[PDB]
């Protein structure tokens, strides 16, 4: 056995319509042990971005980072009722650190001012996939105001008419024990 | 220097099999003005069908054999790399994103005036699905104003098998005598 | 010393079937000043018996194998690209308007101002009737006023066969020997 | 073909103990305009996995097998050194720190752009975890005012065995025959 | 090395019969400032003993077999070629006036300054009695004023069999072997 | 390039006989800037015995074998054939005063300076006493006003015989198998 | 290159004896600016611990096998010697005062700045000691005020043999087999 670490890279992305992006692909039998995920560019990295893991062809993991805000993978947080929810977080906070993980990823850097967002997964166990393993992102602009951050299903492609758009760069680091 | 020796190589080897070999440009260039640290250069590589594969990290396609062989720098940079008005450097090759399999000499050596014109060691092979990344190592990095950014050419002999019996059957068995 | 491999392949393989080879400089010219996108250029080969095989998409005589070897470009030609006075780019080259079997890389680096050239992959075959076309594919365009246009001199060793006692099947049954 | 010969030598003893090879680009530079007496250079090599080995005596892995092969100077410090803006001289290339293995002959020589440039006089090889340090002898040194400090590049057939089965034996059985 | 094997050739082959097999040079020169049309070359052979076999059509005479092998331009040729100063353009080489053989790739590109000089094609071999004519096919003439004449000098092997003996039989059977 | 073979055939056949093998150097040189027609060069040779043997027509001595192979032309005569302040054209080298054995390639194109600077064919044998002398058939004579004479450098390997213990029975030996 | 092959041909011979064959750079100086007639250059070569064996007439220590394989002139002292601020001229090479090896032909003519300088002829290799001295006879002696004194570079394969077992009468067994 050995280990296989790396970064992978896309360092120009139009984060307009509709587009889908294959990073990384890596052969063989192994156990994910570490994973990071990196967005840089404008602050469309936010919620335009859906990142997926696959193994075998089959999914282990699809997010987004204001997913990983809402649904509460993030910073332990705690509004007043005389509010607008995290409208009001949002606007107010530039920089949001956490550090400690478990299985499931977490929103671990938010940077508004620098405009650097990140997230990292770190398994209790190691997570064990046979034949291939694959790395995508895909563009789909989506605007703050809604998104609807409950899941009703994997394949949800949902997006908006008044989205933020730019240009931003995205990477992808992982720590794999692969097999011989 | 290598291109025609790996090309016959590619013609004997494949033509049991159908073996459809040809010759395609490749373009590697980083992207605004290297100054001081290690950069990534955007591929982008012209195949047959007007098929324009761009960004980092490309992919072979699943019936053809690609082959990493030379490369050249055109006089209008080599007359800015000695004014110091882009970086001289290296330029690592990759294979699956781990694997180091090159590095291309001093790319300032490789210009098209230099009477010593100085090629690769050997040709790399890259096989069905499998990730090419580079990176540029800049030794001697740009000091002058208005700079500008590098461009460093390749050459790629592909070795097609979709116009056999079997596009799938078929390369994966050649790929193992070649 | 390529030119000279691929002649000598052919004096002594066409030799006991009667074979009459000899070198032919090819011109192949994209015409009125390619600015934006992909032309079309004209060629033209001049034969033994001063006819000028002309215009685009050469048919190959019935009797004849082609062998195109070199490329190079003028040094007058080579002034007017890097001045932006001509288009610079690759060239596509097909048979049967399918098959592409090379890309020239770079046509203002083939050129012969250069002590070191680059030359091409391998020397194409042609066989018996089979239409050549070539195309022109500009990157960086044509940019200051009065242009001209480009111009890619080739080399083509032909042999020949119409002067023997047999027919246009003994050409094909002597060019699958080759 | 020095380094050609090297190269087919590591992946013929190397393949069946499993085995990785590749070539990487050493740069030694001199510090800061030498101008009177004997210095140190700085060896910088990047090595497979985005490593740097940097500062002087570069000790080399315990699963990596060194080949030094080749070195050349750049054309822009040719124009330097002829001009009297940054010394000439030898450089001495140790091993452990006892042996002096070679010396160079006379780093203005051995310009790049030269055709009949002398090369370095043998293919030294460097086993696993051994020190590499080099000296810089100057003669005639820098005299012309904003003088520059000196780079001589070297050329490094790097064996490696990282993904081997049991790499503790693989190492130690392929050292020994090649 | 081109010459040097049709040299060994012919000093392995004619040695039996007796025969003198020696090197000397051949000038081609288009007087006169060619700036419109086909005109003809003045050739000029130096044999032994400051012969000058000088005007158009040299004939073989009947002893000696002749082996044009090289072609070359001289520096001042090409720099007044690529300043417009004298015209450029092909070079046709006849047989008995009837019978193109060669043709010479655009005479500004074989200068001997360049390392990727192109060369003839092929060596070509001329009995005993046998008409040797050229001609020169311009293309972009001159247009500078105080014009030039052209000058493209070749290189002949002659294999003499005049002191041997009877020189016909010799002549016939080493004409019948090599 | 191939004063290095004969050197070492000279050395391996004159041993089982006893003998020198060594290196001088032989100036012609044609005198007063020739602008007409066939010249005479001033031969001038010095061996180890400080004697110089100067003048036309060097007689080799009695108990040596000389071996002419190669020549070279430096920088300020390169100059001045440039700018036409001396004459081209080659050089022939006769035996005997009647045999006629090579003929150089055009003294201005062995210049120093030329990356491709081109050699001899053969190396030239001479036997004991032979009359080595020279001719210079200049084409493109000398135009400019203060012109210069010309100047071409040669390398001589010497067998000398003088060790032996019979150095006249020694040599007519020797001169058979060399 | 041709140092690389009796390098390699010393690490052949000297492996079933031990020896420890490594390359230095031998120094020849002719002292206080040359002017008319033959003088004799100091010679000064460096071993392994910082030796310095100066003066004339170097003699080999007892259990080392020397090879003198190359030699070249720096570019300061090619500008010099054209500006005539120091002599041109050969450098006889002679091995136990009594023979003669080698002749340089023309030092001036074998610098560096030149992109095809002329070689030596052969590497003369050098027992347990002999008495290896030069002389250079000058041509073209120096003209203009403030005359610089001569310096010409050598290069020495050095077979030492003291880390064997017994440095003193093995080296006399592979003196036999080189």
């Amino acid at each position: 056995y050995s280990y296989v670490h790396n970064i992978t890279t896309q360092t120009n992305i139009d984060l307009s319509s509709q587009q889908t992006i294959h990073l990384a692909s890596i052969n063989g039998k192994g156990y994910i042990i570490f994973l990071r995920f990196f967005c840089e560019g404008s602050s469309a990295c936010f919620t335009n971005v859906k990142f997926s893991v696959k193994a075998n062809g089959l999914v282990l993991y699809s997010f987004r980072y204001i997913q990983l805000l809402e649904l509460g993978q993030a910073i332990a947080t705690a509004i007043p009722s005389s509010s607008q929810g995290f409208s009001t977080l949002l606007s107010n906070y530039n920089v949001l650190i956490s550090s400690p993980i478990g299985t499931l990823p977490q929103l671990t850097l938010y940077d508004s001012y620098d405009n650097r967002y990140g997230a990292m997964l770190q398994p209790a166990f190691p997570l064990p996939f046979v034949n291939t393993l694959s790395l995508d992102v895909d563009i789909l602009p989506v605007s703050q105001s809604s998104y609807d951050p409950i899941p009703y299903s994997l394949n949800d492609n949902q997006i908006s008419t008044n989205a933020p758009t730019g240009k931003g760069n995205i990477s992808i680091e992982y720590l794999l024990y692969n097999c011989l | 220097s290598v291109t025609q020796q790996v090309f016959n190589f590619a013609v004997t080897k494949s033509q049991p099999f159908g073996g459809y070999v040809y010759s395609t440009n490749l373009t590697a260039s980083t992207s605004s003005a290297v100054t001081s640290t290690q950069l990534t250069p955007l591929n982008l590589s012209i195949t047959l069908g007007q098929i324009t594969l761009s960004g980092n990290s490309l992919v072979i396609p699943a019936t053809q054999i690609w082959y990493l062989t030379d490369a050249y720098v055109s006089v209008p940079d080599y007359t800015n790399i000695t004014n110091g008005a882009e970086a001289d450097g290296v330029i690592l090759i990759y294979k699956d994103g781990v694997k180091l399999m090159l590095t291309t000499p001093l790319i300032s050596s490789m210009s098209i005036s230099n009477p010593a014109r100085t090629h690769l060691a050997q040709a790399v092979k890259y096989s069905p699905q499998s990730i090419l990344t580079m990176y540029f190592n800049p030794t001697k990095p740009a000091t002058a104003s208005t700079s500008y950014p590098n461009t460093v050419y390749f050459t790629v002999v592909v070795v097609d098998f979709s116009y056999a019996q079997n596009p799938a059957r078929a390369v994966v068995s050649a790929n193992a005598v070649m």
